[PDB]
């Protein structure tokens, strides 16, 4: 059961870190406006 | 037509005591105004029955039975009189079996009655009364128990008895006032 | 008599309306 | 018609009448609205 | 005779006050009298 | 637990008796479907939850 | 225009603030009478002698609890005319007997007929297509099946809906307790249609309002439109791409979009009407026989369907005594179904 | 910044905007009468007398028909 | 004022015409603050004038008075109101200060300078000037930290605050040893929001509250000083939208979270919201009902420990899914409740059978009965009891009002944050007024599959 | 445009309009008040006054059982 | 209740809290008088 | 007891960490993603054809 908890924690933190550091990567500049 | 004007700008309420007086054949009592007449005759000798609009558990009934004795004490002691008239709380005749899985009940018993208070007193006229206060509990335990108020007397060779029922749930929510008022107003 | 009171209340209203509007009403009719 | 109720109604009328009174005063005199 | 009109915003304000007073009277009458549970 | 309007026993006649209403019929239906929503899950008279 | 018909048609089909038309002669009197009957019944007429309740402002009821009540069950399906063999010309006793309900219903049905006729006539005068008139068939069918066909297949008008808020709520609860109306596939289609229509309305409004075109310099975009313009005011290509990448499918045809918008709620309401027509004869999808048999044989099998069955049983048992005074049901407190401690 | 469109881009092509197409407040079409009361000051005085009398009658009737 | 002719904003969006007018915006904000103080004072005066001493606070529909009671003003041992003068003083002070605030707002909105960037350079700002906005943020952070420290000083030196867990009944104590342990402070903050944990709503003593307030005051002061002396870094300039509407959206999201937290704290907490002034909570009423029924049935000669219910689980006492002895029935879901009248009967492994068999006190029984009858159930027209009751009781719990109102406010302000964040992101990019017909972005992309 | 009637904005801002209608609307309001207060509403539409819900004869709710004698039955039930 | 010295001013207190709603209505009235320019 | 379980629900742990392995997993994954982002954040900024001065960002 501890292995499942470790695996789920790893997956969740991976996806949340992806979300955070993707929205930190100059997101407002990705628009078609001139 | 009628011609009666509407009671506009009237600062008085016609009835606010919460009780409606009743004059019967040899007895009188104050019936709660929020109750309605009923057509049920559960006990022998029923001459009056009223039940609450919001709950049929709250009710009162008046029994006038024929007896030989001219006085209430000749029917026995108050404990003996209550023991003889134990059918007023109903019977568990439909349940025919043995069980041991009840909460606070004797074996093979799904109901019980706790005699909380007994009293013997005489009215202003000089007629003796037998007053009881019981709390009957069920195996399932609906309403958290039922409160039974009984006042019995004998007049002109007939036994006059009143039983007022009120669920505990309504009893502690403020409906004990009407039940106690109806119980204390029984005059013969 | 109860309806008579309401009718008597309504009479001056009709009188006033007729007094205030008779001219233009007659003009519109022609 | 209680005296307390009459006083409450009077106070409510005074408070309510203080709102449009400013607007009426400023509109009648041609103020900067 | 009497030149001039009535402001439409004044008319609207008076009508709104009247309907609000009517609704308030209805609520007060709901809290006392007939159908007030007491 | 901030329920809807409760117009139960609201219309009362001069002597104090209760005149029923469609709200009271709805209340009777609610009482019918209340004492049966969980048969054996209750040990005490009030459903405070 | 010289004939009587020609001059009457010239006056009736005139350009006016309120269009009268040939259908106005049927619509306006009946609609006015129905509205007046409802208002009079809710304000002054009571329901003490036909139902045992109070249903008027005069007796102390608010907007929610005031209604025009149905006649007693003894009257059966009588049309209850003011001059009929029951009221016999007495207006006060006609009102007391419940004749205002039939008055309102019979005038309202003809008002609905007149309104569809008015839609047809106005569409023909302006030289367009009668799809709006076709769309009113769903409300008319709902009204016909609920207020006429269902009571006509029952004991009497007593089991019809009463014109009020709490009365309609009681009607809904009765339909749940006795008919198991929630478990009817036709009602399920009706619910799906209504909810899908609301979804379509919201999504179309938002999509049009958020794909507009820059036709002005102000932040208030409502002033950059002109009804007589040629170009469309929003970007169908952009809307289609957005909804294709978000949802997976999207509209590419405005005509198909708007026909689907018309089609969904009408079909839902018609299906619900068919369901109520079937229910008029107590042909209710009430139970699953396999589930009942399995629960009877095995005292351990329980699903949500059985719990709903028990709830319906409780509703029936506890509402029967007061909802149907004619049956004169006296129920001892020990025969009513009840749970433990509740 | 503005692009020079104004309130409506095609104002010249279609004449005006939606506001200039279907107005709901046109004082030009208002009746020439109605801005002056023909009955004058005497009519207003008669109206004041009538409204005072009617208010008194109404309050008297409301008080009398009620239960005080 | 202005008009749609020279602004482009309609009358229903007229407050957007003063986005770039610093003086008028300041006047509007000052007037709104005056309105808030006016409501506080007027409501306090209304509640103090309609208060009777024969009924508890929660039975009279009061929501501002219990806030002053928890600060130890005009209350005594056990939670009984003794003096009602400090409430009057607070209301009068608020109402009088509202006049000054309103005059300042009216002046700054009507006849004050329209744009204070040329005459008052210290107070002037530009929405796109990051340094000035950060400086203002730091100043207000310092002010908030001072407010938190002001709250801290009350519980220490100026008479203290009401403590519902004090020995010998609740009373106004003085907090001498606040909990400033990093492990304790971080335990509340990074706790789960689910049952049993409860996040910060589960704070169960006033020492933790005072320690957390010391922490928050120090943090706010340090952060204000940090922001006054610095400017946003590259990683912050690369991630945010810098405009007034964007800042508004950020604040809206923050205060929506705050509103949801306030709703949950009002519904669930018992330390900062004593039941003596707010009434019983949700679980508290159920636990009280089970307790009083157990007491009554025990007085009738029954074995509560060995009593068996209809389902075979236990009528009065059962076991929680982890082992603790808990009350039986449907109140088995509320076994996480912890109240001052129930803790003395609880041992290391749950409820103590001997303690509740021989050492139950009449004051505990009275508290249980009172919290049983005053359950937080009611209707919209203020009718106490379940939905299938009669018109006899005029009562709705103060917890219900606060919880419902603040959940509604929190949800609506979350929606407002969504609206304003979207509009700010679109307007900064430059397509908030629609798509450009000449250069439509979609027409330049390759078609999908 | 316009269908050939006086604009509502023109009518509602007229001294003549507000002189005529300073009498009619209050007159109708007072007429309705007098209709209710004089007891006409009870008599015309047959609604029970608060003291006429239950008579000394019957203390239960009324019930109509006959369809063709309904007039006489409701006359008997309404007896005071 | 209010202190005995402030008893005569009780009716003033009973109507205070509606003033913010009156303020919102007053803003609407001012916009109407300005004629929604 | 009959069986074994983690026995951690309703306790109040920081981030639900009862074993240091969860902390190690969280920290390692976060650090890896942060390092990957940190290497490239210089190149990402240069796509705007502007320098990250005090006037950088989406402004209005
Ligand atoms: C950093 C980002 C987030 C990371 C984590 C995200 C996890 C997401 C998981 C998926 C599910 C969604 C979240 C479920 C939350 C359930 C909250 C709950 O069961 O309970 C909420 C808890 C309450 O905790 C309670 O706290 C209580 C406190 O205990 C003690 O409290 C007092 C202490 O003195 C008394 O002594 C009392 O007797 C004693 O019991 C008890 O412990 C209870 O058992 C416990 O449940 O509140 C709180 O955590 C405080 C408020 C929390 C936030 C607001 C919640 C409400 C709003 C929901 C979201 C918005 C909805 C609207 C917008 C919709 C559209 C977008
Ligand atoms: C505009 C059309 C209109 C229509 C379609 C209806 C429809 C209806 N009304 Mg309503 N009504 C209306 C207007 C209308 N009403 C008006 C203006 C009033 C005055 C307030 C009323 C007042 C009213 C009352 C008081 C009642 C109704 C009721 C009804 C029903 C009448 C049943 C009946 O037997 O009819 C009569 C039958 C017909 C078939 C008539 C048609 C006969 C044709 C034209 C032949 C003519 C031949 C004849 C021998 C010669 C006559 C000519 C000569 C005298 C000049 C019916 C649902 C009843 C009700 O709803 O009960 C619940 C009822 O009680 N109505
Ligand atoms: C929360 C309250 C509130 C506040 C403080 C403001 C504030 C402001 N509004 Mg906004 N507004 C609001 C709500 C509010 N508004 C609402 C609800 C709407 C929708 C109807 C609008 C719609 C709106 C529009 C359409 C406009 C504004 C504008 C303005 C600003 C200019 C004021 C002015 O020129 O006219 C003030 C006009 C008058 C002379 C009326 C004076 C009445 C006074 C102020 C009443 C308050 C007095 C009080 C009774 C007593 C205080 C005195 C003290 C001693 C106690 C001002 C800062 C204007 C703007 O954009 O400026 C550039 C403008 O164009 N507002
Ligand atoms: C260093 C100078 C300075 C100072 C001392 C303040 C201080 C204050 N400002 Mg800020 N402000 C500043 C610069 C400054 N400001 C500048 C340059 C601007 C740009 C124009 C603003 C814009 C601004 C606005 C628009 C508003 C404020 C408000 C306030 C007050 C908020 C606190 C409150 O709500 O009480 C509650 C919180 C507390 C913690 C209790 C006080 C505890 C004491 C301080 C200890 C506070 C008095 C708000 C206000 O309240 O106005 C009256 C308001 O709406 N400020
Ligand atoms: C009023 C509230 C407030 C607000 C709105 C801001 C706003 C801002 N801060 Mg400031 N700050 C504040 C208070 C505030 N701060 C306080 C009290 C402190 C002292 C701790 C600081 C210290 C601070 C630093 C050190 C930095 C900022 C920075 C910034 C900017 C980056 C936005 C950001 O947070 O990234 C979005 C948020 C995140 C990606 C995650 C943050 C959430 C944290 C990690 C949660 C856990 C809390 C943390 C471990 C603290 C311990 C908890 C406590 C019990 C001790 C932004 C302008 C940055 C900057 O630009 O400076 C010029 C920066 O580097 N702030
Ligand atoms: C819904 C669409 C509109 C439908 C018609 C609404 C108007 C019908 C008549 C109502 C009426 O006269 O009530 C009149 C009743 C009279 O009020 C009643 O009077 C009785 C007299 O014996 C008793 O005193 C009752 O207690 C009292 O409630 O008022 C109400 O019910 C109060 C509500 C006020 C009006 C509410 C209108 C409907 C709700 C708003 C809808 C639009 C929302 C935007
Ligand atoms: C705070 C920094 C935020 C940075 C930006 C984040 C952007 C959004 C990212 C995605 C967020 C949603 C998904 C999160 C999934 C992982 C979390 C999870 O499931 O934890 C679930 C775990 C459950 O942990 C459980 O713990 C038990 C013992 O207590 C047992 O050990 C269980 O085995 C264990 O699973 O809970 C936590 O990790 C606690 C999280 C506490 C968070 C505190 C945040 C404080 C600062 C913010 C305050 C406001 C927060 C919002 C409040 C209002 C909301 C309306
Ligand atoms: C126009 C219009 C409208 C409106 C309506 C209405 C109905 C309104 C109203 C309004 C109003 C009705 C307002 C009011 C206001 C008020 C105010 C603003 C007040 C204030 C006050 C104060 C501030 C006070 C103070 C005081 C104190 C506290 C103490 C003692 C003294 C005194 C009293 C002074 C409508 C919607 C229809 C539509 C559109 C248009
Ligand atoms: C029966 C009958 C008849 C008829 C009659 C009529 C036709 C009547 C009418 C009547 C009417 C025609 C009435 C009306 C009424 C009305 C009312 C009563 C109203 C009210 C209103 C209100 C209350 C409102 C409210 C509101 C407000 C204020 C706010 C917003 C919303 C609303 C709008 C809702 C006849 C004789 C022929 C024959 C026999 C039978
Ligand atoms: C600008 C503007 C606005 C706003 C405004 C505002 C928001 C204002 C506010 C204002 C304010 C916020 C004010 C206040 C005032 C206050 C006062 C004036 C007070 C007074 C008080 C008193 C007088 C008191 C007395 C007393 C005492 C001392 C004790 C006890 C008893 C009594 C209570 C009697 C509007 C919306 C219109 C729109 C346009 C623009
Ligand atoms: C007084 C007190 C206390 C204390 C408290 C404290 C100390 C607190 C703290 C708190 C805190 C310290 C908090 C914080 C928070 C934070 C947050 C909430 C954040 C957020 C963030 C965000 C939202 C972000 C976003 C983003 C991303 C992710 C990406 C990119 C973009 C951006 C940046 C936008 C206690 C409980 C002991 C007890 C009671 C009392
Ligand atoms: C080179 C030295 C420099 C810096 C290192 C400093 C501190 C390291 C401290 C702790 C690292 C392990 C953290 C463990 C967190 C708690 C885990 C748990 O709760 O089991
Ligand atoms: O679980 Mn589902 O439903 Ca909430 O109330 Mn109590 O618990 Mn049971 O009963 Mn009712
Ligand atoms: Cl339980």
């Amino acid at each position: 059961m501890l292995t499942l908890k470790i695996f789920v924690y790893t997956v969740v933190t991976f996806f949340v870190s992806l979300f955070i550091f993707g929205f930190l990567s100059n997101d407002p500049g990705r628009n078609p406006g001139q | 037509a009628y011609g009666d004007a509407a009671r506009v700008f009237a600062g008085n309420i016609t009835n606010k005591s919460g009780f409606i007086p009743y004059a019967g054949e040899g007895f009188a009592l104050l019936i709660p105004s929020k109750w309605n007449p009923s057509k049920e005759q559960d006990f022998p000798g029923v001459v009056l029955r009223y039940e609450d609009n919001g709950d049929a558990v709250n009710n009162l009934v008046v029994l006038v039975q024929k007896v030989g004795k001219n006085n209430i004490d000749e029917l026995g002691s108050p404990d003996k009189f209550l023991q003889d008239n134990a059918y007023l709380f109903g019977e568990s005749a439909a349940f025919t079996g043995e069980t041991l899985s009840e909460g606070g009940f004797l074996p093979n018993k799904v109901a019980a009655a706790s005699v909380l208070d007994v009293q013997e007193a005489t009215d202003k006229k000089g007629k003796k009364y037998y007053k009881y206060e019981v709390l009957t509990r069920s195996a399932d335990g609906d309403e958290g128990g039922r409160h039974q108020l009984i006042a019995a007397t004998v007049s002109n060779g007939n036994l006059y008895l009143i039983k007022v029922q009120c669920g505990d749930k309504r009893w502690f929510k403020g409906a004990k006032r009407e039940a106690i008022g109806a119980w204390d107003s029984f005059t013969v | 008599n109860r309806f008579g009171t309401i009718a008597l209340l309504a009479v001056p209203v009709i009188g006033w309306v007729l007094f205030n509007i008779l001219g233009p009403l007659q003009n519109q009719l022609n | 018609m209680n005296l307390e109720i009459v006083l409450q109604l009077t106070a409510l009328l005074f408070i309510v009448a203080a709102g449009p009174l400013v607007i009426v005063l400023l509109s009648s005199r041609g103020g900067n609205l | 005779g009497t030149t001039g009109r009535i402001p439409l915003w004044l008319v609207g304000t008076v009508a709104g006050v009247a309907v609000i007073a009517l609704v308030g009277i209805f609520f007060y009458g709901s809290y006392v009298g007939l159908g007030s549970s007491l | 637990n901030l329920n809807g309007f409760n117009f139960n026993q609201s219309v009362v006649d001069s002597q104090g008796r209760v005149i029923n209403t469609w709200a009271d019929i709805i209340n009777r239906a609610n009482l019918g479907m209340e004492v049966m929503h969980e048969r054996n899950a209750h040990n005490f008279p009030l459903d405070l939850a | 225009k010289r004939g009587w018909f020609d001059v009457v048609d010239d006056w009736l089909r005139r350009d006016r603030f309120v269009f009268v038309g040939w259908s106005g002669l049927l619509l306006f009197p009946t609609a006015y009478l129905a509205l007046g009957g409802w208002f009079t019944g809710t304000t002054f007429v009571t329901s003490w002698y036909t139902h045992g309740l109070a249903s008027s402002y005069l007796e102390g009821c608010n907007f929610l609890t005031a209604a025009v009540s149905t006649p007693a069950n003894s009257m059966g399906h009588s049309l209850l005319f003011l001059w009929g063999p029951e009221a016999q010309g007495d207006f006060t006793r006609w009102c007391q007997l419940g004749g205002l309900w039939t008055f309102v219903a019979l005038h309202g049905s003809f008002s609905l007929i007149g309104f569809m006729l008015r839609q047809f006539e106005i569409a023909r005068s302006v030289k367009i297509r009668p799809y709006n008139a076709i769309a009113f068939s769903a409300p008319i069918s709902v009204f016909v099946s609920v207020f006429l066909i269902y009571p006509l297949g029952q004991s009497g008008w007593f089991f019809a809906p009463s014109f009020g808020v709490a009365a309609i709520f009681r009607f809904i609860l009765f339909f749940q307790g006795f008919h198991n109306w929630t478990l009817n596939p036709f009602h399920m289609m009706g619910v799906a249609g209504v909810l899908g229509a609301a979804l379509l309305c919201a999504i179309h409004g938002a999509t049009v309002e958020n794909t507009l075109f820059e036709d002005g310099d102000g932040a208030n975009t409502f002033r950059a439109f002109n009804p007589t313009q040629a170009e469309e005011t929003y970007s169908m290509v952009t809307a289609n791409r957005f909804w294709s990448q978000i949802f997976g499918v999207a509209f590419s045809n405005k005509r198909w979009l708007h026909f689907f918008m018309l089609f969904v709620p009408v079909t839902g309401l018609w299906m619900s009407a068919i369901g109520v027509v079937g229910l008029a004869l107590n042909l209710r999808a009430y139970d699953f026989v396999s589930q009942e048999i399995r629960a009877a044989e095995d005292p351990e099998f329980e699903t949500f369907y059985t719990k709903n069955i028990l709830l319906n049983e409780g509703i029936r048992a506890w509402m029967a005594a007061q909802d149907q005074p004619h049956e004169k049901l006296v129920f001892p407190e020990e025969v009513l179904p009840r749970g433990n401690a509740l | 910044k503005g692009k020079g469109y104004g309130v409506y881009r095609f104002a010249n092509k279609y004449g005006a905007n939606v506001d200039g197409y279907s107005p709901i407040y046109t004082p030009d079409t208002w009746s020439e009468s109605g801005d002056s009361y023909k009955l004058g000051t005497k009519g207003l005085i008669a109206w004041a007398g009538l409204i005072v009398v009617l208010l008194g009658v109404g309050i008297n009737l409301v008080i009398s028909t009620s239960a005080l | 004022g202005r008009d749609q002719e020279s602004t482009g904003f309609a009358w229903w969006a007229g407050n957007a015409r003063l986005i770039n007018l610093s003086g008028k915006l300041l006047g509007a904000h000052v007037a709104h603050a005056g309105l808030i103080v006016f409501w506080a004072g007027a409501m306090n005066l209304f509640e103090v004038a309609h208060f009777v001493p024969e009924k508890p606070m929660y039975e009279q529909g009061l929501i501002l008075l219990p806030h002053l009671a928890t600060l130890g003003y005009g209350v005594g041992p056990g939670g009984e109101v003794i003096d009602t003068y400090p409430y009057f003083v607070s209301g009068v002070l608020h109402l009088i200060s509202s006049a000054v605030l309103g005059f300042g707002g009216v002046y700054h909105s009507l006849v004050g300078p329209e744009t204070l960037e040329e005459s008052f350079p210290f107070f002037g700002y530009v929405w796109k000037d990051k340094n000035k906005m950060t400086t203002i943020l730091g100043i207000h952070l310092i002010v908030l930290g001072l407010g938190a420290w002001l709250l801290v000083w009350k519980a220490m030196y100026f008479g203290g605050i009401y403590d519902t867990w004090a020995p010998g009944g609740g009373d106004v104590r003085i907090i001498t040893n606040p909990t400033v342990s990093p492990g304790v402070i971080f335990g509340y903050l990074f706790r789960s929001p689910f049952g049993g944990d409860g996040w910060i709503v589960s704070v169960d003593n006033m020492e933790d509250v005072i320690g957390g307030h010391i922490w928050i005051g120090t943090l706010c002061i340090f952060g204000g000083i940090w922001h006054i002396l610095t400017k946003p870094w590259a990683w912050a300039r690369r991630a945010f939208v810098w405009s007034g509407e964007a800042y508004l959206s950020y604040s809206l999201g923050a205060i929506s979270i705050m509103g949801f937290t306030a709703c949950c704290m009002a519904w669930f907490n018992t330390t900062a919201y004593p039941s003596e002034f707010y009434g019983p909570t949700g679980p508290e009423a159920s636990q009280s009902q089970t307790f009083t029924f157990l007491v009554r049935d025990q007085r009738l000669g029954a074995n509560v420990a060995s009593a068996q219910g209809p389902t075979g689980l236990g009528k009065y006492l059962m076991r929680s899914p982890t082992g603790e002895i808990i009350f039986g029935g449907e109140t088995m879901r509320f076994w996480d409740f912890r109240g001052p009248w129930l803790e003395p009967l609880r041992g290391p492994n749950g409820l103590d059978l001997n303690k509740l068999k021989n050492d139950i006190q009449p004051w505990q029984e009275r508290r249980a009965a009172e919290y049983m009858t005053h359950a937080p159930l009611g209707s919209l027209n203020s009718v106490g009891g379940v939905a299938t009751e009669i018109n006899a009781v005029n009562y709705v719990s103060p917890r219900s009002w606060l919880a419902t109102s603040h959940f509604c406010l929190g949800f609506f302000f979350f929606v407002g944050h969504l609206w304003h964040a979207g509009r700010a992101r679109a307007a900064a990019a430059g397509f908030e007024k629609g798509i450009d017909r000449d250069n439509e972005p979609v027409l330049s992309m390759r078609p999908l599959d | 445009g316009a269908t050939g009637e006086r604009p509502f904005s023109d009518i509602l801002t007229s001294i003549r309009y507000w002189v005529i209608h300073s009498i009619t609307i209050p007159s109708l309001f007072i007429a309705g008040w007098l209709f209710v207060s004089t007891g006409l509403a009870y008599d015309v539409f047959g609604s029970p006054r608060p003291n006429e819900y239950f008579t000394e004869d019957r203390q239960e709710t009324p019930l109509i059982t006959d369809r063709f004698n309904a007039l006489e039955q409701v006359k008997k039930l309404s007896e005071v | 209740k209010l202190p005995e010295a402030y008893a005569p001013f009780d009716p003033i207190v009973d109507v205070l809290p509606v003033i913010p709603v009156l303020f919102l209505l007053l803003a609407l009235v001012w916009q109407a008088s300005v004629s929604f320019r | 007891l009959v069986d074994d379980r983690l026995a951690g629900e309703g306790t109040g742990k920081i981030l639900g960490i009862n074993d240091p392995s969860l902390f190690w997993a969280i920290t390692i994954v976060f650090t890896i993603v942060w390092g990957v982002f940190y290497v490239s954040t210089r190149e990402i900024d240069a796509a705007s054809d502007r320098e990250n001065d005090d006037d950088f960002g989406l402004t209005l």
